[PDB]
């Protein structure tokens, strides 16, 4: 039988059981296919797609059913090199069948370009990581995907304000599987700020009213990414709603599986360091299945360090965990916002014997300078600390002012500062969180987060 | 042992409060606050 | 056009390196074929820049033809008729060359599939063609004239010009361009010679290493010379800033910091590429501390610094920028289409702390004092937020102290400059400013101003001495 001609006549009605350039999926029907292409020229294979009798009359499709003759045809399974260019000519010949919302058979290849991208993605990474050997740059095949996807979701259009019915065409059915496959893409090519555009373009595209009406896993992705990418941008509150929305939904997951405990543990990664920041501290209960007892214990050495006013032991603790924070994108963040939480602890306790008990209204800067002493430790103009660091760089015992200007310019310290009686007043009060109010609801006040429910 | 590592998440088949009401309230004797304190004792004895 | 066809990459070991599509293909029916070699996709071409030095080559005719222009330049005394005669031979020979295919036809700007490996082969440090034509058009500054009240520019001394695309709308040829070795040997004239003709050379200097870094990229040249080029060419504007503050020559910082920017754009591209092929650059630590000073505020460099090698972000340099950078941040920081971030320090005693460090070094330091003005309007703008209403007017003393003023009357024309009332003659009333950005919309922002004593170390060392690391 000729296969090639009953291959067409499956193409032709929509049924791509056999279109996919997975041999393990489809090794022995290319096979022979293979087989009987043998001898026939480029001409001949597209002359075959051409005049097939019930052929859709559509320049693209014809092109994609020629570009998978000519795959099957010149195939070399032993090499995924030598294959790549039929294998990544196919695919942008088949995504190419999705760009017009009416193109043949368009609804039965969603399924198929959705499979086919994770193949090629997959296949992607393989070979960038040979580039040298392949004399490719950084990222090219991966990259040439991005592309690739990048016009696929340019081209899918929001609803018509007055549509006649609520079909969900593929195109929509997959707009978050693909938000999240180009912006995963980003990241692994270390240009995660091309996510700005697929982030911008999402929701005018979107045809649904609620963001929550998406598959469940999706959104967690979703919201993992763009509490990622608003961390990068150290938007900390931003991300903070993100990571936050991204646990719960999760927690609404049935643990099914191993992944999704690793992908709650990811989400964690971000959101316990991201509520640091903004004086949130988790209870480690429902966290225990995400989390080995290592990694709690080692994020509560830096919870006490924060909450009782330690900045050398703040830094200390980020120096001991530079590389993987670093990895994750946290060391800068953490480097530079931690701090403030930790010295409004500091001064929080200072304040509370001081003032609430001892009921003196009036804060030296001398007091202060010694709790910064205890507090900073070693600095790079102290002995010991040649060579400056970021972690005794930053933080002076000297500078007693500076630290109360920017607790009372964030909202973290009500006071007033007198620099020429060098001393600040705080209000007489046995009440200390008048004088040092909440540290969350501070920040977020100041910091409004957008919709945590993107909508 | 890349899937399993990397920040990207992870394919699966398709098929309550967790933070501190309030870390101020919760007060626990800390090394480092008893040296502080000690710190603010040593400072209130030598000072008027 | 129909340049040779490119093909894919057949080599049997790196076949077998990359593997196969599926473990057992002949259990499946497959065949080993001999498939026809495939030529390459469209999306596999590679047009990353030349890593590596190569053998410098010039055509036979090309060289001739660049040495019978030097004669005529020496021979032909006449001004306009030197340019005359070498704009004849320039005609001739682009179409000489465009049929050598050592430069684009400029009938159009073609694929990439089919590229030219541009080599220029101009060993002057100014083509002569570009040195008759400026005689002409009288743009030969006196740094490139043998003697003052010479018409003529020196081969020996003329340097080319930023080529403008106003000009050159085909493509320049190679004895237009320098070679990597005679850019090295141009950049190596500035430092020896005209360094010290500053603040005076600053257009001059400005516009000749653009036409360095352009050299460069014509060739499409990102080897050890390019990087060379740009470290040092990046710490020639470092210095720039400072002296062009220090004398107050009007001067553009905007253009000076644009392409100290792009320099540095150049120089992480390039430490990018040669990390990816296993190389190292000595210079990358410094070079990127410079570059993480040049958006203070973006993190996007705190993004790319913190994917780095262990040794780069622990370079000292490099964590003296990431201090910088930290206690510059401020919650408050106030600008059109800059958003604020929580928890910034707004360390500004800090600041001026470190930049007071004899560890700090010095053309670290220059690129820093452009952030001056503004860390200080931040500093009295936190500062009065602490204030009663009924508190004293800050004694300058204190905020002179505090933000390392030069002198009274820098401080006086600062509170000037953001209308913040001076009491007694030497005194802030630190109330009375009113505005919350550093930048006030409808006039231009307060001159570029510098540290006595980082002038103090420069006065200490030489010019060529801080180019030269």
């Amino acid at each position: 039988m000729d296969m090639a001609n009953q291959l067409l006549d499956e193409l032709a009605h929509g049924n791509f059981s056999h279109l996919t350039l997975n041999l393990s999926q489809n090794g022995r029907e290319i096979a022979i296919l293979q087989k009987q292409l043998t001898g026939f020229d480029d001409k001949q294979l597209e002359t075959f797609v051409e005049q097939h009798p019930a052929m859709p009359n559509d320049t693209r499709f014809k092109i994609m059913c020629t570009s998978f003759l000519n795959y099957a045809r010149d195939v070399d399974p032993w090499s995924a090199w030598s294959s790549s260019d039929l294998i990544f000519e196919f695919y942008q010949c088949l995504i190419n069948c999705l760009i017009n919302d009416n193109a043949p058979h368009i609804e039965m290849l969603i399924p198929v370009a959705t499979r086919e991208t994770e193949f090629i993605i997959n296949l992607a990474g393989k070979l960038d990581s040979f580039h040298l050997q392949l004399h490719t740059r950084s990222h090219q095949f991966l990259s040439h995907i991005s592309s690739i996807l990048s016009r696929l979701f340019n081209s899918i259009k929001p609803p018509r304000g007055n549509a006649s019915s609520t079909n969900i065409p593929g195109k929509q059915r997959i707009l978050l599987y693909l938000v999240n496959k180009l912006n995963n893409i980003y990241f692994r090519i270390e240009s995660p700020q091309l996510c700005s555009n697929i982030f911008k373009n999402f929701q005018p595209k979107s045809m649904l009213a609620h963001f929550n009406e998406y598959q469940l896993d999706q959104q967690i992705e979703y919201r993992y990414l763009l509490g990622r990418y608003y961390l990068l941008n150290s938007q900390v509150h931003n991300a903070f709603v993100q990571f936050n929305e991204a646990f719960q939904s999760l927690l609404n997951l049935p643990l099914t599986n191993q992944a999704i405990t690793r992908n709650g543990t990811r989400i964690l990664n971000y959101m316990i360091p991201t509520g640091l920041i903004l004086g949130k501290m988790v209870k480690w209960g429902p966290l225990r299945p995400f989390l080995s007892q290592e990694t709690i214990d080692n994020w509560s050495v830096l919870y006490k360090h924060v909450r009782y006013g330690n900045i050398q032991g703040v830094s200390l603790w980020l120096r001991q965990n530079e590389r993987h924070l670093c990895a994750r994108q946290l060391l800068i963040v953490l480097l530079e916002k931690l701090p403030m939480v930790t010295y409004r602890n500091l001064i929080k306790t200072v304040i509370k014997s001081w003032t609430t008990e001892w009921g003196q209204n009036k804060l030296p800067y001398s007091l202060i300078e010694r709790v910064l002493q205890l507090s900073i430790g070693p600095t790079f103009e102290d002995p010991g600390a040649q060579e400056i660091t970021i972690y005794n760089g930053i933080h002076s015992p000297k500078n007693v002012e500076n630290v109360l200007v920017t607790l009372i310019n964030l909202g973290l310290l009500r006071a007033n500062c007198f620099p020429q009686l060098q001393l600040c007043v705080v209000k007489k009060t046995t009440m200390i969180q008048e004088i040092v109010p909440p540290v969350n609801e501070r920040i977020t006040k100041m910091f409004p987060a957008h919709s945590h429910v993107l909508w | 042992k890349s899937l399993e590592e990397d920040d990207e998440f992870e394919d699966f088949p398709i098929d309550t409060n967790i933070w501190e009401e309030n870390w101020d309230d919760v007060e626990v004797d800390d090394d480092f606050t008893n040296e502080l304190k000690a710190e603010l004792d040593r400072y209130k004895r030598e000072n008027q | 056009p129909d340049k040779k066809k490119k093909y894919m990459i057949n080599d049997a070991k790196t076949i077998q390196l990359v593997g196969p599509l599926i473990s057992s293909p002949d259990n499946l029916g497959f065949q080993k074929r001999s498939h026809k070699a495939r030529e390459l996709p469209r999306f596999l071409i590679n047009q990353e820049p030349q890593l590596e030095k190569r053998a410098f080559v010039q055509d036979p005719w090309d060289k001739a033809n660049q040495e019978k222009m030097i004669s005529l330049e020496e021979s032909i005394d006449d001004l306009n008729e030197l340019y005359e005669t070498l704009k004849k031979m320039r005609n001739t020979e682009r179409s000489i060359m465009e049929e050598k295919g050592l430069v684009d036809k400029a009938d159009s700007a073609k694929d990439l599939y089919d590229a030219i490996v541009f080599q220029g082969t101009c060993l002057d440090m100014c083509p002569t063609f570009e040195r008759s034509r400026r005689n002409v058009e009288y743009t030969v500054y006196s740094y490139e004239k043998n003697q003052p009240n010479d018409k003529k520019a020196s081969r020996t001394k003329a340097l080319k010009v930023f080529a403008r695309p106003a000009a050159a709308a085909a493509p320049p040829l190679p004895s237009d361009v320098r070679p990597p070795h005679i850019l090295v040997k141009t950049l190596d004239y500035i430092v020896d010679n005209l360094l010290t003709t500053l603040p005076e050379s600053e257009g001059f200097l400005w516009d000749r290493m653009r036409s360095i870094r352009q050299d460069f990229t014509y060739q499409n040249y990102s080897g050890p010379e390019a990087v060379d080029c740009n470290e040092r060419i990046v710490r020639i504007h470092l210095l720039i800033l400072h002296i062009m503050v220090k004398s107050n020559v009007e001067f553009s910082l905007q253009q000076e910091l644009e392409q100290l920017h792009k320099s540095l754009i150049t120089l992480s591209e390039i430490y990018d590429d040669v990390r990816s092929s296993g190389g190292t650059c000595p210079n990358e630590a410094e070079f990127r501390a410079y570059a993480l000073l040049s958006k203070i505020r973006d993190p996007q460099y705190d993004e790319n610094i913190q994917r780095l090698p262990k040794h780069i972000f622990q370079d000292k340099l490099v964590q003296m920028a990431l201090c910088f950078r930290r206690v510059i941040s401020n919650s408050a920081y106030t600008e059109r289409g800059f958003v604020k971030t929580e928890n910034c320090l707004n360390f500004y005693a800090r600041f001026f702390q470190l930049m007071q460090s004899p560890s700090l070094p010095l053309l670290m330091g220059f690129f820093l004092q452009m952030h001056l003005t503004d860390i200080r309007f931040y500093a009295l703008r936190a500062l009065s937020h602490t204030l009663n209403k009924k508190h004293k007017p800050i004694p300058f003393i204190y905020l002179e102290n505090m933000l390392l003023f030069n002198n009274r009357q820098e401080i006086i024309e600062f509170c000037n400059y953001y209308s913040i009332e001076i009491i007694n003659g030497d005194a802030a009333d630190l109330k009375t400013l009113q505005h919350y950005s550093h930048k006030l919309s409808e006039t231009q922002p307060l001159k570029k101003t510098y540290l006595t004593c980082l002038e103090r170390r420069l006065q200490k060392t030489t010019y060529k001495g801080l180019i030269n690391g």
